[PDB]
C-alpha cells in the first residue's frame, strides 16, 4: 500500500533526474566524449532579437570576404 | 566513428522536406524556399500523412534526411532535422523568418541549382561543432580541385551565442578582386535546442 507509493515517487525522481542529465550535457557541450548522449536546453525565459539591418550587412561582408579567400566549409568529395 | 563519417564524402545526401499537416499558404511558401537551399532535396506534399508511415517510407528507400517544418497560428515555429538509418535529430526553433518576396534586392529570375558552397561562422563550442556537422551533411559533396574558385552560390551560418542566422545568395566573381551578391532567401533565425541520439519512430 505505502510501497506502491514509493514506486511512483521513484518514477517521478528517476525522469527529473534524466530532464537535468541532459541538460547539463547541452550546457557542459557549450562550454569549450562530450557529444554522445542526448542534449536539451529550455530557452524559456530568452527572447530572440530582431535582426538588424546592420547584422545583415556584415553578415555580407564575411560572404564576399570567404568567397575572395576560398575559404569554404563544405564536405568535399573523396575516393572510398 | 559518428553516425556520419563512414559516408561522408563519399555519397550524396538524399533529403525529403515536408510540413505539418494542414499546414499554411505561408509555411508552404517557407517550405519551397527550404527545398530550394538543399540541391538533393525533394519535397513532399503532407497531406493526410501519418509521420511513422512517412519514416518508414523514406527508411525503406533509403533517404538519409528528414527536414520537417511545424508552424502555429500561421507562422513556422521550429525544424526538426533526423538523419537516417539511427539518427541524430535535431530540433530548433524558428525565429525572424522572412521570405524572398519580402527581402530587400532579393533575386529576380530563376536561380541556377548548382551545388553550393557552405559558410559556417562562429561555432566555437563542442556542441557548435556538432550542429555543424548534421547541417553541412543536408549538402552534397564539392569536387575539391579548384573548388576556391568555382562555384555561384552559398549558404552561409552565423552563430552568437545560442542562435544561428541563415541566408542564402547567388554571386558573380566580376574581377579577381570582387563579388557581387544576389540573395535569394529565405531568411530566418535558427535555435537549437534539442539533439538526440536516435531517430524518429
Amino acid at each position: 500500500a505505502h510501497e506502491r507509493r514509493q514506486a511512483k515517487i521513484a518514477e517521478q525522481i528517476r525522469k527529473l533526474e534524466a530532464e537535468l542529465v541532459a541538460k547539463r550535457a547541452w550546457t557542459l557541450a557549450g562550454e569549450a566524449s562530450l557529444l554522445g548522449e542526448d542534449m536539451e536546453f529550455d530557452h524559456v525565459g530568452k527572447p530572440v532579437p530582431v535582426v538588424t539591418e546592420e547584422v545583415s550587412e556584415s553578415i555580407e561582408e564575411l560572404i564576399k570576404r570567404r568567397i575572395l579567400a576560398g575559404e569554404f566549409d563544405e564536405v568535399l568529395r573523396r575516393r572510398p | 566513428m559518428d553516425e556520419y563519417s563512414e559516408l561522408s564524402g563519399i555519397v550524396d545526401p538524399r533529403v525529403l522536406v515536408t510540413t505539418s499537416r494542414d499546414p499554411s499558404s505561408r509555411l508552404m511558401a517557407f517550405s519551397k524556399e527550404i527545398r530550394l537551399m538543399f540541391p538533393t532535396a525533394i519535397r513532399l506534399n503532407r497531406g493526410n500523412l501519418i509521420l511513422p508511415d512517412l519514416v518508414m517510407s523514406a527508411q525503406r528507400e533509403r533517404l538519409s534526411d528528414i527536414i520537417l517544418l511545424h508552424e502555429h497560428r500561421g507562422t513556422p515555429t521550429a525544424i526538426t532535422i533526423s538523419h537516417f538509418p539511427h539518427g541524430p535529430t535535431l530540433m530548433a526553433s524558428l525565429h525572424n523568418v522572412v521570405l524572398r518576396a519580402d527581402i530587400p534586392k532579393s533575386i529576380k529570375g530563376t536561380v541556377s541549382e548548382s551545388y553550393p558552397h557552405l559558410i559556417f561562422e562562429g561555432f566555437r563550442t563542442p556542441l557548435g561543432q556538432r550542429v555543424v556537422k548534421i547541417l553541412k551533411h543536408l549538402f552534397p559533396p564539392r569536387d575539391p580541385t579548384n573548388n576556391a574558385k568555382s562555384g555561384n552560390r552559398v549558404i552561409t551560418f552565423v552563430n552568437q551565442d545560442d542562435c544561428i542566422e541563415v541566408r542564402h545568395h547567388v554571386y558573380v566573381r566580376t574581377n579577381y578582386n570582387s563579388v557581387e551578391l544576389s540573395e535569394v532567401g529565405p531568411r530566418f533565425t535558427m535555435r537549437p535546442f534539442s539533439i538526440t541520439m536516435g531517430t524518429l519512430e
